[PDB]
């Protein structure tokens, strides 16, 4: 597995109550793994040597690899938004040249995936294992666009503001194309979030907001 | 007299446009700006061909051709001569009419000289001084230094003549002397190299395939379009030739023998062709490939 690289998330010195010692050691260390083409997977491991726990969880997660779908090979597929218990992450699509502007922890596990361009936001409680966890399970249920062009059975078309009117065929329909137009609301019933919108409305944002930082 | 063809006549218009071609790929090829994420949108086959006619809509109006002029005649108009004031000042004094809603060329900019003399400022003055208060976005006060014919050989070397002629757009008026220069000097060197590619699907086509035929040398652009497959882009151009030039003896032959299509480009060739003896070549080597293939 040399193309594959390990990344330390959390470590943990908790002393336990056994009656070996009176009060045993241990080490609780949360690790990520991805050879940063799509495959990644992280693991706890456990033991009394924090050596131990090193090994332990780098050799589960290379059992446990999810496959990340990528646009382009440098982000996601679309907006996603989740709660994983009480962690709230929030990313967003962003063109290349974008950077990783996201939690360190994201950023680091965005190397082993192969993401190089996103936005992320994090809110609630800052568990580490929360935030891993939910960030898998938000990154490997995205919907590629072929995906949505097989179940709605229409062309998906993108429309770059670089590229002017130009209307790119990005994913057609594998079987039978459909001829009934996609229903077009008038007034969408989308949910919004206030601080996506907030920004938009010209609300004056943090001292901390959008700072000069070293490339990620 | 038969009024001798323009470039903004109709019938110019659609030859030049015809030769100029279309490529909505190369149009619209990605600008490297500032970038925002990309919009998607699901349609229907139906939804999708009418979103490829507006591209097809904008592409037309993206690849207008800038006008082409003739060299503007200097300013030399002296409105008066207060010699009373001769020796009173050190520096000319240039007083401009800013009021908003007068065409440029319309604006009264006057020069006080040292002498005393009230004169109008000339070509380059109005354009500098224009500038400075109704300044246009692309434009500099000053001449830019990539103009020079050291810097301008570079940008040919990376095959940029696309931009050294977007900027003489936006730099220079079409009817000044240097957009004249510049243009004329990017038209003769794509000749010389044979790089016609590189202006087609763009708004400069046919400002180049104008200035060839004004100046008898349309038979690189014959011999290049024929190679390319492009056999009615190089009949139009035969056509336009024998539109500018009616008393040549090219046009008068394609009326004695009525030709039309490929006898047009053979006309051509006997009569008028700097190198006839290639466009021949290449014409015939077209025929065999069509002919033998299909």
């Amino acid at each position: 597995y040399e193309d594959f690289d390990t990344r330390i998330l959390e470590v943990r010195n908790v002393f336990n109550m056994t009656a070996k010692e009176g009060r045993k050691k241990s080490v609780r260390v949360l690790v990520a793994v991805g050879n940063g083409n799509g495959a990644a997977g992280f693991a706890i491991g456990k033991a009394a040597d924090r050596g131990d726990a090193f090994r332990k969880a780098k050799n589960r997660a290379i059992h446990y690899l999810h496959y990340i779908e990528r646009y382009e090979g440098h982000t996601i597929f679309h907006d996603i938004s989740l709660r994983f218990k009480r962690t709230q992450i929030r990313m967003k699509k962003q063109p290349r040249g974008y950077g990783l502007r996201c939690h360190r922890a994201i950023i680091t596990i965005c190397r082993l995936i192969g993401i190089k361009d996103m936005y992320a936001r994090v809110t609630g409680s800052m568990n580490m294992l929360n935030l891993t966890r939910g960030l898998f399970h938000g990154l490997a249920r995205q919907e590629t666009h072929q995906h949505l062009a097989d179940k709605k059975g229409l062309h998906v078309v993108e429309f770059r503001e670089e590229c002017g009117p130009l209307p790119i065929v990005v994913a057609s329909p594998h079987g039978a194309l459909s001829k009934e137009p996609e229903p077009e609301p008038e007034v969408p019933d989308t949910k919004l979030d206030w601080q996506d919108v907030k920004a938009m409305q010209g609300l004056k944002r943090s001292v901390w907001f959008n700072l000069k930082r070293p490339a990620t | 007299e038969v009024k001798k063809p323009a470039f903004m006549d109709e019938e110019v218009q659609r030859i030049l446009t015809k030769i100029t071609g279309l490529d909505l790929q190369k149009t619209f090829r990605p600008a490297i700006q500032p970038l925002k994420p990309p919009t998607y949108k699901l349609m229907t086959q139906a939804q999708l061909e009418e979103a490829t006619r507006l591209a097809v809509e904008a592409a037309k109006v993206r690849l207008k051709m800038p006008p082409v002029l003739e060299e503007r005649k200097p300013i030399n108009d002296v409105l008066a001569e207060d010699k009373i004031l001769e020796g009173t000042e050190t520096n000319k004094y240039v007083f401009t009419d800013i009021s908003y809603n007068i065409p440029h060329r319309e604006r009264f900019i006057v020069v006080r000289e040292p002498s005393g003399t009230l004169r109008k400022a000339s070509w380059e003055e109005r354009d500098r001084v224009i500038q400075i208060y109704f300044p246009k976005e692309g434009r500099r006060v000053l001449p830019p230094v990539i103009f020079k014919d050291e810097n301008l050989k570079t940008m040919y070397s990376q095959d940029r003549h696309a931009d050294v002629l977007n900027l003489c757009v936006a730099q220079f008026e079409p009817d000044s002397a240097e957009y004249i220069k510049v243009h004329h000097q990017t038209y003769e060197d794509i000749d010389r190299h044979g790089k016609y590619e590189l202006l087609r699907s763009t708004r400069h086509f046919g400002g180049m395939a104008w200035y060839f035929v004004n100046k008898k040398k349309i038979d690189g652009l014959l011999i290049d379009q024929i190679q390319r497959d492009l056999v009615d882009d190089a009949t139009s151009l035969v056509q336009l030739y024998h539109m500018l030039h009616p008393d040549g003896q090219s046009a008068q032959e394609a009326k004695e023998q009525a030709a039309e299509g490929v006898d047009l480009i053979k006309v051509f060739a006997k009569t008028e062709a700097q190198r006839g003896a290639y466009i021949e070549l290449a014409l015939q080597t077209y025929q065999e490939i069509v002919t033998s293939h299909s």
